[PDB]
């Protein structure tokens, strides 16, 4: 890849990312102020574990849906075998719908959008895994922090997925190609914008692994205690990539 | 089964 390539690249991401993106900045920014009151929040808690799951495991699907239809607008994507796409989708899906609820997450109350207003942690005290949501909204508290741009969320979310290290790849050498030039168009972009004092910052990894473990741990318990309401009102991609 | 239909999908 010369330099043009990965110029281009940059543009060509934004793009993709721009028309999957699911919620538009502007609407979430605008219902900042649409907070759930008090009797709702107690109305949430109220509601059975298994409906309060499977409820959340809807949403993160549906979220899922437009991070499948990012990956196959993502340049160099649909070029990797099918097993590789599947490896990569199945690892990096949750991780990336981690990464671009930063978007969706109010830093100077600690809210996230869910279900048409924004709500704290608490909203989903039903669930049983407070150790985990408290972790989820840490880390998107920290990404706040950081002031992510829409490109830069483009950008190093195509990243998170393009990830040669998964296991399980067939095509090793073709994937670490790309995630070479994805990583180059991310700091290109960084660069040009005066915005590598955040590379330092960046979140560790694992640390999307560990939130991506902890999810399916918690799923398994789950599952445990009520197998039935998992295979009969889960959705089938859900269960494919976290069961 | 459901992701290898949605990569094939038009
Ligand atoms: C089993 C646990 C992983 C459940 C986590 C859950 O307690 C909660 C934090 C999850 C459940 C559904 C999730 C939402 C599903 C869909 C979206 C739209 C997407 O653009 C960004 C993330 C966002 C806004 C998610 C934020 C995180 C939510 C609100």
């Amino acid at each position: 890849a010369s330099l043009t390539e990965i110029e281009h690249l940059v543009q060509s991401v934004c793009k993709s990312y721009r028309e999957t993106c699911q919620l538009r900045l502007e609407d979430l920014l605008r219902q900042r102020s649409n907070i759930f009151s008090r009797e709702e929040v107690t109305g949430y808690q109220r509601k059975s574990m298994w409906e309060m799951w499977e409820r959340c495991a809807h949403h993160l699907t549906e979220a899922i849906q437009y991070v499948v239809e990012f990956a196959k607008r993502l340049s160099g994507f649909m070029e990797l075998c099918q097993n590789d796409q599947i490896v990569l989708l199945k690892a990096g899906a949750m991780e990336v719908v981690l990464v671009r609820m930063c978007r969706a997450y109010n830093a100077d109350n600690r809210t996230v959008f869910f279900e048409g207003k924004y709500g704290g942690m608490e909203l989903f005290r039903a669930l049983g895994c407070s150790e985990l949501i408290s972790s989820i909204f840490d880390f998107s508290h920290s990404l706040s922090a950081l002031h992510f741009s829409e490109d830069e969320i483009a950008l190093y979310t195509a990243l998170v997925l393009i990830n040669a290290h998964r296991p399980g790849l067939q095509e090793k050498r073709k994937v670490e190609q790309l995630q070479y030039n994805l990583e180059l168009a991310f700091h290109h972009h960084l660069c040009k914008t005066h915005r590598q004092s955040i590379l330092a910052k960046l979140p560790p990894k694992g640390k999307l692994r560990s939130l991506c473990s902890q999810h399916v741990e918690r799923l398994q318990i789950f599952q445990h205690l009520h197998p039935i309401v998992v295979q009969a009102a889960f959705p089938p991609l859900y269960k494919e990539l976290f069961s | 089964k459901i992701l290898h239909r949605l990569l094939q999908d038009s």
